[PDB]
RNA sequence: ACGGAAGGGCACCACCAGGAGUGGAGCCUGCGGCUUAAUUUGACUCAACACGGGGAAACUCACCAGGUCCAGACACAAUAAGGAUUGACAGAUUGAGAGCUCUUUCUUGAUUUUGUGGGUGGUGGUGCAUGGCCGUUCUUAGUUGGUGGAGUGAUUUGUCUGCUUAAUUGCGAUAACGAACGAGACCUUAACCUACUAAAUAGUGGUGCUAGCAUUUGCUGGUUAUCCACUUCUUAGAGGGACUAUCGGUUUCAAGCCGAUGGAAGUUUGAGGCAAUAACAGGUCUGUGAUGCCCUUAGACGUUCUGGGCCGCACGCGCGCUACACUGACGGAGCCAGCGAGUCUAACCUUGGCCGAGAGGUCUUGGUAAUCUUGUGAAACUCCGUCGUGCUGGGGAUAGAGCAUUGUAAUUAUUGCUCUUCAACGAGGAAUUCCUAGUAAGCGCAAGUCAUCAGCUUGCGUUGAUUACGUCCCUGCCCUUUGUACACACC
């Protein structure tokens, strides 16, 4: 064992840690007193009307039905 | 993950191992005992084998 | 009924006791029996190089162990077969009873 | 070793009435014998308990016969929130 | 459903695994051997040691999990296997039992000379024809060497070794 | 201890007399060298080099080019439920449907993440720090007390002049009384028992049913619900059986061999196992969860994944296999072994029918085994044939093409089958090895390795020679006398 040269570039790029944003799970805010929920819920009955459908670009992604929900409206 | 243990060791040398010391080289497979030749030697008396002739 | 006994221990001097003890039980009970038949000693051989290494003179010694089998045929009613299958038990001695 | 508490407890209850646990030193089988949890879950958690004076371990032909100690059961008693003098792991 | 050839080979496997268990877990209890007796619908294991009350423990607590440890690994239905601990006769007439006795004494800082004399002479009054004790390895220096201790006489070659000698 | 010192005695790992060989050709495999990213590594005379049970496609794997993950237990501290942290679809990136990383938002919530200690792991180092194991000294006969006699002791002694045994194996003077270990005895195995002890899981004879030749009483067969009787051969348990028995010669004529007889067995009857003291800095830290110390410990020397490599090729060696032809080659026929193995919650050995040139495939059956593969119908072989002394029908190395099987995957062809191609080799120099009755030598089968593959090994059976019974020439081994300027001891 002489040494390790690591001809590959410096590739220790350990990913993010689910970067800490501010408080989350915003439905919406109104006054006196009604509040409804955007980020339309998944149609799968296995999700108890609590999951948030991640819609990045022209597609929406589920979190509890880990990946199976794909519909564009 | 699905790449940690994917490649098969269902046959060949990697399939079997010493039941006593988890080695691969120098093993007895006959009668289904699966003890390597160094481990089978020391427990030859206990297993029931002996040097008759 | 045609019950059959089988003994497959590895110790003749221990195994000949059980065979002797079972033949005398039926004989003193006045039941016709088929005498104890002793199968050839089937030999399990394992041969290995003595050394754990690969060097030195190639010495190849064998370890042998012998299996001694006996089987006896009886014709006995159900009442006495129950009391003879649960007796004549010895360490390292295996017995199996089959009816017909 | 981060793993859901539904597996942390599951081997913890099963250790309580049984009193002892066995687990092959076979990593990556994903199904422990008599416990639906993973093999790696059983080996590592009890290794943690052994470090904290609770459990004692032997290797035994890569079989890991796991056995509980006196300080182990009291920690398990409060961990599971069971009634006092509920049941031992080796009661006759 | 197994060949009789394979059964008695696997029968000896059971003893070898049990022997290495009962020597690693009961090391300080004066374990001196084991033997397995087979009965229809019931299996027996005799743990021959010196401190049987320590092997069993209070209320048979220590034996209870040992019965249940062997219960689970070896795939036995409840009530099929049970362990009976009996005190070994002629403690001095046991190479296995004098083996761990020489072990802990060496781990407690006892001198090699006195610990080896103590074992050999103790076996003499215990009714043995002769005893052999060997201590190999690093003694008083980095250059390892052996040192042999003995009393009485021992037959070295012949069938009597299998009959008489315990090692 | 050594003497190219003497004496006595042995050894086919010595030699004779000899048998087969090896070295000379082609191949397969190990070593070195070369080569490469790497061609992982240990072993260098006997006592390294088909050895590491090492016959490596992936695995093994330890080497190389890359990719992941962490198995950092635990204690403390820090971030911190205004959230510690985990995973993710699609595309880019990637050998790679490793979000591995990157764009994006979801997702679970105290297990976690970060730092300090401390652990864990390693086929990493050290076999010269170690245990255990194996080989050697050294398959020879040798080793040691106790209590006692010579010394100023270290030492001697027992433990030998001697006859002779393979053997300090036996034995009788005499400053020693017994003993222990070794050898031997013992265990295993090999052959004899027509005497003991039983058997359709083995047989034999007879009677039933039945087939053929003859028909006249016989001969060759088959038959499982047709029984009867028996155990020579086959299995066995306890035994018996050999102890050199009987007789003539040899040596204070003190005990075997010869000569012969008897017997199944008269080189301890043959061959194995076991196998002393003391040593080697012999090998081994690549079997181990057996280890000390050293190294390393998160782009880790930990683990795993993908593709390579261990095979690579100017050359030099080792263990070997196929051979150089009529004591032959090839073709139809006759045709005989023993040692063993074998599937269960698995997919093992598979007879039989059918298909196929073959390989092989297909449908059932049998077997956990003295009932089934198996009488393992082995091969060398014996009879009829063809060939005909031509590198020829010897020899089948090299190559080219196709069909199959194992394997996720075979390209530097896994292996089998088919056709074509057809090299050296014309009996091999110095050198050198082994070997004394079922032995050499020749011949093949089983098992271990095996998902596939023997040219290896460990065993088994088959046919069966020549030459001795010797000696100290060589090379070694053992004991005594003598010499020593040697002591890690003649290197
Ligand atoms: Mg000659
Ligand atoms: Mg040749
Ligand atoms: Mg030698
Ligand atoms: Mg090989
Ligand atoms: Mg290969
Ligand atoms: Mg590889
Ligand atoms: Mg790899
Ligand atoms: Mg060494
Ligand atoms: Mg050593
Ligand atoms: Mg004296
Ligand atoms: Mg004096
Ligand atoms: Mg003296
Ligand atoms: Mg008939
Ligand atoms: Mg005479
Ligand atoms: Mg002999
Ligand atoms: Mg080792
Ligand atoms: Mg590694
Ligand atoms: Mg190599
Ligand atoms: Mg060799
Ligand atoms: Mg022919
Ligand atoms: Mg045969
Ligand atoms: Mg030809
Ligand atoms: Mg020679
Ligand atoms: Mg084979
Ligand atoms: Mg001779
Ligand atoms: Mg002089
Ligand atoms: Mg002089
Ligand atoms: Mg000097
Ligand atoms: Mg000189
Ligand atoms: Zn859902
Ligand atoms: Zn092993």
């Amino acid at each position: 064992r002489k040494k390790k040269v690591y001809t590959t570039p410096k590739k220790i790029k350990h990913k993010h840690k689910k970067v800490k944003l501010a408080v989350l799970s915003y439905y919406k805010v109104d006054a006196e007193g009604k509040v409804t929920k955007l980020r339309r819920e998944c149609s799968n009955p296995t999700c108890g009307a609590g999951v948030f459908l991640a819609n990045h670009k022209d597609r929406l992604y589920c979190g509890k039905c880990h990946s199976v929900y794909k519909v564009n409206a | 993950e699905n790449v940690w243990f994917s490649h098969p060791r269902r046959y060949g040398k990697g399939s079997r191992q010493c039941r006593v010391c988890s080695s691969h080289t120098g093993l007895i497979r006959k009668y289904g005992l699966n003890i390597c030749r160094q481990c089978f030697r020391e427990k030859a008396n206990d297993i029931g084998f002996n040097k008759f002739r | 009924i045609k019950i059959r006994i089988t003994l497959t221990s590895t110790k003749v001097k221990q195994l000949e006791n059980v065979s002797s003890n079972i033949v005398k039980n039926a004989e003193q009970h006045n039941l016709v029996k088929k005498g104890p038949v002793r199968l050839p000693t089937k030999v399990l051989k394992i041969s290995t190089r003595k050394t754990p290494n690969g060097e030195g003179s190639k010495t190849w010694e064998t370890y042998e162990m012998r299996i001694h089998k006996r089987y006896i045929d009886l014709e006995a009613p159900v009442q006495i077969v129950k009391r003879i299958t649960q007796i004549t038990i010895e360490p390292g001695v295996d017995v199996e009873v089959v009816v017909a | 070793m981060l793993m859901p508490k539904e597996d942390r407890n599951k081997i913890h209850q099963y250790l309580f009435q049984e009193g002892v646990v066995v687990a092959k030193k076979d990593f990556n089988q994903a199904k422990h014998e008599e416990i639906d949890t993973k093999n790696l879950y059983v080996i590592k958690a009890l290794q943690s308990l052994t470090s904290k004076g609770y459990v004692k371990t032997q290797f035994s032909w890569q079989y890991y016969y796991y056995t509980l100690t006196e300080e182990g059961v009291e920690y398990l008693r409060e961990y599971l929130n069971l009634p006092e003098h509920i049941v031992p792991g080796t009661y006759i | 459903l197994i060949s009789k050839k394979r059964k008695l080979v696997a029968d000896g496997v059971f003893y070898a695994e049990l022997n290495e268990f009962f020597t690693r877990e009961l090391a300080e209890e004066g374990y001196s051997g084991v033997e397995v007796r087979v009965t229809p619908t019931k299996t027996e294991v005799i743990i021959r040691a010196t401190r049987t009350q320590d092997v069993l423990g209070e209320n048979g607590r220590r034996i209870n999990e040992l019965t249940l440890l062997v219960q689970k690994r070896f795939k036995y239905a409840p009530g099929t296997i049970v362990l009976y601990a009996e005190r070994v006769q002629d403690r001095g007439l046991s190479a296995v039992a004098q083996a761990e006795s020489m072990k802990f004494k060496l781990l407690n800082g006892l001198a090699i000379r006195r610990a080896a004399y103590g074992v050999v002479r103790y076996v003499m009054e215990s009714g043995a024809k002769g005893c052999e004790v060997v201590v190999s390895g690093k003694l008083r220096a980095a250059r390892a060497k052996a040192m042999k201790f003995a009393d009485g006489f021992l037959i070295h070659s012949g069938q009597p070794v299998n009959d008489f000698i315990d090692t």
